């Protein structure tokens, strides 16, 4: 709504791997077939479809945008999951937490060596 | 299971960050003299 | 971990194994020399020093 009436707005899902849990229970009684990890196989469309409105109208349709920060949960930072690799696949950037780099000291954990952003230069004020 | 060549920095354990290092600090090293060689040919060279 | 994990440690500790096992080798020549090269080396600095334990 906001986006659409030339508005700014920010979401943050948090998290999405329990939306992909839900989404799996609910595939799994109505006797939907499992696929891998038991997540159903439309399992990457549940994401892709709802991290794809996050848009930036251009200043015929107002203008407005929608930024998105989805929040994933990855296990003893097994990035190679299935949920994360769906999902860093389907978003622009990403911002990689460790725990070693926590508990090291560096806090945000911010691995700024992996971490990502495909706008980089672009969305970035002159003096930063 | 066997193992093959250049797997120490595939793992990229601690063995992998320290021969990494390793390395760059001496290449490093031979890049300052290598530069400093060049620049004392640069200046005997102009005349 | 992971199955890919534990393949990549196991591998890259392998090599290491195999590489401590070649300088092992490689130490223990050159201490088979170092020792045949101390015997007169021996007896040439005790004899340098015969004097100041002497007088």
């Amino acid at each position: 709504y906001f986006r659409d009436n030339g508005k700014h707005a920010l979401i943050i899902y948090d998290d999405l791997s329990k939306q992909a849990v839900a989404y799996r229970q609910m595939s799994l009684l109505l006797r939907r077939p499992p696929g891998r990890e038991a997540y159903p196989g439309d399992v990457f469309y549940l994401h892709s479809r709802l991290l794809e409105r996050a848009a930036k109208m251009n200043d015929a349709f107002g203008g407005g945008s929608l930024t998105a920060l989805p929040v994933i949960e990855t296990q003893a930072g097994d990035v190679s999951a299935y949920i994360p690799t769906n999902v860093i696949s389907i978003t622009d950037g990403q911002i990689f937490l460790e725990t070693e780099l926590f508990y090291k000291g560096i806090r945000p954990a911010i691995n700024v060596g992996l971490s990502v952003s495909r706008v980089g230069s672009a969305a970035q004020t002159r003096a930063m | 299971v066997r193992s093959s060549a250049g797997a120490v920095r595939d793992a990229g354990g601690a063995f992998g960050k320290r021969e990494q290092a390793e390395e760059e600090r001496y290449f490093r090293a031979r890049a300052k003299e290598q530069l400093a060689a060049l620049k004392k040919h640069h200046e005997n060279e102009i005349s | 971990a992971t199955l890919k994990d534990i393949t990549r440690r196991l591998k890259s500790i392998k090599n290491i194994q195999k590489i401590t096992k070649s300088m092992k080798m490689v130490a223990a020549a050159k201490y088979a020399r170092a020792e045949r090269e101390l015997k007169p080396a021996r007896v040439y600095g005790v004899g340098s020093l015969a004097l100041y334990e002497k007088a």
